């Protein structure tokens, strides 16, 4: 039989997955990048306000 | 504008009362405790993350001499053998703080105890953001302080300095007395360069991914806002190529990035300790914290073969009557007046000068420690 | 109270109302909704912004209009879906025409 090896035949499954692309559906969330310092600067302005 | 600072002796003119208006204003006293409630949980978050309990006051470091086999002969006899020793020490400070507050007998005759009860609370406020600054404090800034224990002047120290006992010879990487962790990026903006820089400050010494090391990349919004941008063989700033990409944490939105259509491995997690992370560049799990200064990274590793622990060292005094915040009995007591005291000791050193580095991106010069967490600067952040 | 400072309305005045609530904190990122209440003059230009794409006065879209589960159907131009999200048909009680 065929002896051949290599670190991909001795290797293990990438272990990969799909990552979200946009393509084929009907629309894409608006990216809002929303940082923690931005969320407490809310959350407190929030409460102060109130 | 500045928040105001009233510091005299609280007289009557200085009472709050219900208004001609009908308005109870010692009511509303405590109107902002919810907004300092969200920005204690946020110092809570970096204080038990950043530092440890000091049990043990003093650490050593030491040293020894080797010994050679030779070549026998059959009538001969080789030589002997001897150990030289050494050994240097270091420890924690320990200092000590204290706020009055006074009141004349026409302020007490008339006060409400809810007026008294909201300065009270404005105190223990201040004594947290106190205890916050001096913990970024003992990492930020990097001279090095002496401290008196048990008539002994000792060394405190914060990371590597280019000052004390140089750090361990380690795998053939050999140090000098100069060798430092806090540095400059040689550039205005952020590189991947300096991500990858900065790592190889902690994995000079150890304490690396491969021992199992843990890694924290805390920075300001400024500085994520660059590295989320960073793809694996692109050009960034400065003409630096990244080695990696930015890989988001499950929390982030959903992007459509170019090239990437899979994901090798996975995504960091999306929270480190209590911190929230926005996600990862090699090792590096990062943190956006607006308690860093723009324009500083700070890496902390935790964990792997050498055990790293939380960076600084938080000491305090020995009689647990002086452990806390204390309330002090006045020296005036009677009448006109009456005052009393708050008062608090502690102090800090780091264990693993190695174990963090602190890279500031600016073109050139010295590194500066932060006028916000400098030693000279005031008791509040 | 402000006015678009043109004739004909812009994607960007739809960026510049939002900038007036978003500035005191009243923003996608703090979880509120938004209603625009429009006249037909308006409207009829709102329904034609594609992403991308030179609007009146030299604008350009940021986001697709994404018309409402009761409006006529369009052809999606692009394998990349629109940039938006498609609203439900009503707000409150209101008939809603699209999303930008």
């Amino acid at each position: 039989a065929n002896r051949t090896v290599s670190p991909s035949t001795q290797g293990v499954r990438p272990a990969m997955r799909q990552m979200y692309n946009g393509r084929n559906v009907a629309t894409r969330p608006i990216p809002l990048i929303v940082d923690t310092s931005e969320i407490r600067a809310i959350m407190a302005a929030a409460a102060d306000a109130r | 504008t500045a928040p105001v600072r009233q510091e005299g002796i609280m007289t009557q003119g200085d009472l709050v009362t219900v208004t001609s208006d009908g308005i109870d204003l010692n009511a509303l006293w405590n109107s902002f405790a919810e907004s300092i409630a969200i920005y204690n949980e946020a110092m809570d978050n970096l204080i038990q993350l950043l530092t440890y309990p000091v049990t043990v006051p003093v650490e050593p470091v030491v040293q020894i001499g080797e010994t050679t086999f030779e070549e026998a002969t059959e009538l001969g006899v080789p030589r002997g053998a001897g150990l030289p020793i050494e050994v240097f020490q270091m420890g924690y400070d320990l200092r000590h703080y204290d706020k009055r507050n006074a009141y004349s007998w026409m302020f007490l005759a008339d006060a409400d105890g809810r007026q008294v009860e909201a300065i009270h609370d404005a105190v223990l406020w201040a004594d947290k953001r106190l205890v916050f600054r001096k913990v970024m404090e003992a990492l930020f800034d990097n001279r090095t302080r002496r401290a008196n224990i048990r008539n002994q002047a000792y060394n405190v120290y914060p990371l590597y300095n280019g000052d004390g006992v140089p750090p361990p010879r380690f795998k053939n990487n050999v140090f000098d007395e100069t060798h430092s962790h806090y540095v400059i990026s040689h550039n205005s903006v952020v590189d991947s360069s300096d991500l990858e820089d900065l790592m190889e400050l902690l994995a000079e010494h150890g304490y690396s991914p491969q021992a199992g090391t843990q890694f924290l990349l805390l920075a300001n919004k400024a500085e994520t806002d660059a590295i989320r941008q960073f793809r694996r063989g692109v050009v960034n700033n400065n003409g630096a190529t990244a080695g990696y990409d930015f890989i988001p944490s499950p929390t982030q939105p959903a992007m459509m990035l170019p090239n990437a259509e899979g994901l090798l491995g996975n995504q960091p997690a999306p929270t480190f300790g209590g911190l929230a992370v926005i996600g990862s560049y090699g090792f590096w799990n990062i943190v956006e914290e607006d308690y860093i200064p723009p324009g500083y990274l700070v890496g902390v590793g935790y964990g792997g073969a050498f055990n790293l622990g939380n960076p600084v060292g938080l000491r305090q005094h020995a009689n647990p009557a002086m452990q806390g915040l204390r309330i002090i009995a006045g020296n005036y007591q009677r009448y006109p007046l009456v005052d009393g005291f708050y008062a608090r000791s502690f102090g800090t050193g780091v264990r693993q000068r190695g174990g963090a580095a602190i890279m500031q991106i600016k073109a050139s010069g010295a590194y500066e420690c932060p006028p916000i967490y400098k030693k000279g600067g005031g008791f509040l952040v």
